[PDB]
RNA sequence: GGCCCUUGCGGUGCUCCUGGAGCGCUCCGGGUUGCAGGUGCCCGAGGCCGA
């Protein structure tokens, strides 16, 4: 019940507004959807399948 | 000195037959032993002379003898950490990909 | 300033000034002012006094009163002796400083090491055993003290992480430690 | 070494 | 090898307290004070001339 | 009340091959800390003289170095 | 190699063709040797003279810039060279044994042993040891060898391993022997008992070192690139250098009496 | 543009080859070192001032 200290590099600036974000089935891609039109997706490394 | 101190507190398996053999070697005219002299009359030693005199010349370079000379995972080598199943709190492993929809631009929400 | 950080470094113990001079005297109980006008005898006299307090406390004190606090302890001053009287010497006085540990918060242990201090320099030759004997006691004043009597001025020194405590004068916090 | 030069 | 540097005790040489005098070891060999005649002259001048 | 040095070899040795590194192991802390070298190449050549008294030491270099000090203790 | 009439220490690197000599104190360059036809395939050093070998002769480079003496005679290349007071032993591919007078050239002894039987992979002279040197094979054994009697004084059964390292540890009969599966073995050769075993997992050992200020260290490498440093005193592995070098380590030596 | 335990932000402690300015070392060799004439150098403060 941590919050991870990493996640959101606000020195970047390209998040913005979010509205929608989603998982992959075995978690391996994080997706997520601003106001400006881009679809961020992350990928993490600890999850080795789609 | 001492005192003040007081008070505080096999066979070798290989012989070499001309070792054994007492003959005399010129440390006169030899570069490398002509340094090694101490008295003038040893220009020309015997063997067994020539044996502990090479000993100590290495012992006093190599500064003396050391006390070594007369299950565990620190004898071999290898990791001692390594990676859970469960995933890691604290830090999150992340790399930025393409975005999802690059082949398809738009401006709206 | 080359030849500056030649003769820091050059620097030994042995050559300190204050072996040579008496307007400073390192004390562990006194002002060195009040510290520089006291004789030997005194000094072994209060030596002497916290080891036969010590001795009913813990019989097993005994073996020291032979080398360390008698007459021919008096009498030798360990610059004139050669390095293995010196390492004699530095192991006696670490035998001492161990057994010394559980007792340091009692006054009778504090006595022996002012003797320790007036006539061998335990704070000059011994720094590793005297912080030895003192570390777990850190959060006390008298820690404070013990720091205080060293030099650790150098940022290069293996102890000037302990700096503060001396310009401070207060005990070391555990976070700091830890 | 003690070897002779020649021979 | 028997070696043997003269080491002074400086507790002999340097004074125990504040309070103490300093400490004067003396020696009359002749070869550390010369021109004893010419020394002890001058000295002789000066006193008739006080 | 003090005696002066000596220096004498055993069996047979010369005292011409005894080296200053093993004068210093066998002699006591205090005399051992006066043996010292400092290494200042950049300047030139140095011309030294002690006091009448042996506590100071003043040295000299050929390019303009001028230093005195006390060499007892090490303090310039 | 240290030198006389300067007290200090100079390192001597292959550089393709020639060769390059740096003081420690520093790094800095001192000399640059002259060109041989052929790339240099092993190195020697003794002090008043540098040794290079290439293809199948030989030659002694002084002041370590101009070539005084060649020596030929050789039908395969050389693989080892052992400098042994005022000669030179040079061990060849095919089995050669043959130890060369440096100034007046000529050849006093060879020997040969058999390809198949012994195969010699590292040479070691005993120090404080008259006219002996040890010698091992990739098949395991180890042979001691008196060259002015030029007989065999004994022969160690050794390991089925194979011996790839050789080094005179701080004692006056203590050897440190590397093997191919990555165990250092250190050993008393006079009366033939292992004083400890140290084993590495990266390959074989490429070179061994003894630390000589007063700290008993032990250092070895590995093709990886590795160095792991063992403490001889309690027989335990004090610390790994990983990635002291990205390419395999080639050798690796301690300064005498100096960390 | 790229950066994903970050920063339009700042600081430290060691290493980095003297032109003349660390000379002299493969071998050979180092042993019997086999009163001309000089006399130097130093010694000036006054404001077409600024504050």
């Amino acid at each position: 019940c941590t919050v991870f200290s990493n996640f959101p590099v606000i020195k970047n600036k390209n998040i913005s507004h979010v509205h929608t974000m989603d998982f992959s089935p075995r978690s391996g891609y994080f997706a997520l959807g601003n106001e400006k039109g881009k679809a961020l997706m992350y990928r993490l490394h600890h999850y080795s399948d789609f | 000195e001492d005192a003040l101190l007081r008070r505080l507190r096999k066979k070798p398996v290989w012989v070499d037959e001309e070792d054994e053999d007492e003959e005399m070697v010129d440390m006169m005219n030899n570069r490398f032993r002509k340094d090694m002299m101490k008295n003038a009359s040893e220009s020309k030693l015997s063997k067994d002379n020539l044996k502990k005199r090479l000993k100590e010349e290495f012992q006093h370079a190599m500064g003396g003898v050391p006390a070594w000379a007369e299950d565990d995972l620190l004898q071999r080598t290898g990791n001692f950490i390594s990676t859970s199943t469960s995933l890691p709190r604290g830090i999150l492993k992340m790399k930025n990909c393409q975005h999802a929809n690059a082949e398809r631009p738009t401006v709206a929400r | 300033t080359s030849l500056a950080q030649q003769l820091q470094r050059l620097a030994l113990p042995q050559s300190d000034a204050s072996l040579l001079s008496r307007d400073e005297v390192a004390s562990l109980l006194f002002d060195p002012k009040e510290a520089a006008t006291i004789d030997r005898d005194t000094a072994f006299a209060i030596g002497c006094t916290g080891l036969e307090e010590l001795l009913g406390i813990d019989p097993s004190f005994e073996q020291f009163e032979a080398p360390l606090f008698s007459q021919l302890a008096k009498t030798l001053e360990r610059s004139v002796q050669t390095k293995a009287v010196n390492k004699q010497l530095d192991e006696n006085i670490s035998l001492f400083l161990i057994h010394l540990s559980p007792y340091f918060l009692l006054k009778p242990a504090q006595k022996c090491l002012e003797w320790l201090i007036h006539r061998f320099h335990i704070h000059l030759y011994n720094q590793d055993s005297l912080i030895a004997c003192v570390l777990p006691y850190h959060e006390t004043r008298i820690f404070v003290r013990v720091i205080q009597l060293l030099k650790i001025n150098n940022s290069k020194h293996r102890w000037f992480w302990l700096l503060p405590v001396k310009q401070s004068g207060v005990p070391l916090a555990k976070g700091t430690l830890i | 070494s003690t070897l002779p030069t020649c021979s | 090898m028997k070696v043997k540097m003269l080491s002074r005790n400086p507790d002999n040489y340097v004074r125990e307290t504040k309070l103490d005098l300093q400490r004067v070891p003396r020696n009359y060999d002749p070869a550390l004070h010369p021109f004893e005649v010419p020394r002890e002259y001058i000295r002789a001048l000066n006193a008739t001339k006080l | 009340a003090e005696e002066p040095g000596f220096l004498e070899g055993e069996d047979g040795e010369d005292t011409a091959k005894i080296c200053q590194a093993d004068i210093v192991e066998a002699v006591d802390i205090a005399s051992a800390a006066k043996h010292f070298d400092l290494n200042l190449r950049q300047f030139g050549p140095y011309r030294l003289n002690y006091s009448r008294t042996g506590r100071h030491l003043a040295f000299g270099g050929r390019r303009g170095h001028v230093a005195a000090l006390d060499w007892v203790t090490k303090k310039l | 190699r240290f030198s006389a009439l300067k007290r200090r220490f100079y390192v001597t690197t292959c550089v393709g063709k020639s060769f390059h000599t740096y003081d420690v104190q520093k790094l800095s360059l001192v000399a640059v040797s002259n060109s041989v036809p052929q790339d240099i395939c092993c190195m020697a050093a003794d002090g008043r003279l540098v040794f290079a070998a290439y293809g199948n002769v030989f030659s002694a480079f002084a002041r370590n810039k101009e070539i005084v003496h060649t020596f030929k005679g050789h039908k395969a290349e050389i693989h080892f060279l052992q400098p042994f007071g005022d000669h030179i032993i040079s061990v060849d591919t095919d089995g050669i044994l043959i130890i060369w007078h440096i100034y007046s050239e000529e050849e006093y002894l060879q020997l040969t042993f058999d390809k198949s039987v012994f195969k010699i992979s590292a040479i070691l002279h005993p120090s404080t040891y008259l006219n002996k040197i040890l010698l091992g094979s990739e098949q395991g054994s180890l042979q001691l060898w008196n060259v002015k009697s030029n007989k065999l004084l004994y022969t160690f059964p050794g390991w089925k391993v194979g011996v790839t390292a050789l080094q005179q540890a701080p004692a006056v009969d203590v050897v440190a022997i590397g093997l191919m599966s990555g165990q250092v073995i250190i050993h008393n050769i006079k009366f033939n008992e292992t004083l400890m075993k140290f084993r590495q997992d990266w390959g074989p050992i490429t070179s061994i070192s003894f630390r000589t200020d007063g700290h008993p260290v032990m250092a070895a490498g590995s093709p990886c690139g590795h160095i792991g440093l063992w403490d001889l005193e309690d027989k335990k592995l004090i610390n790994q250098m990983r990635n002291a070098h990205s390419t395999a380590i080639a050798g690796l030596t301690f300064l005498h009496r100096e960390p």
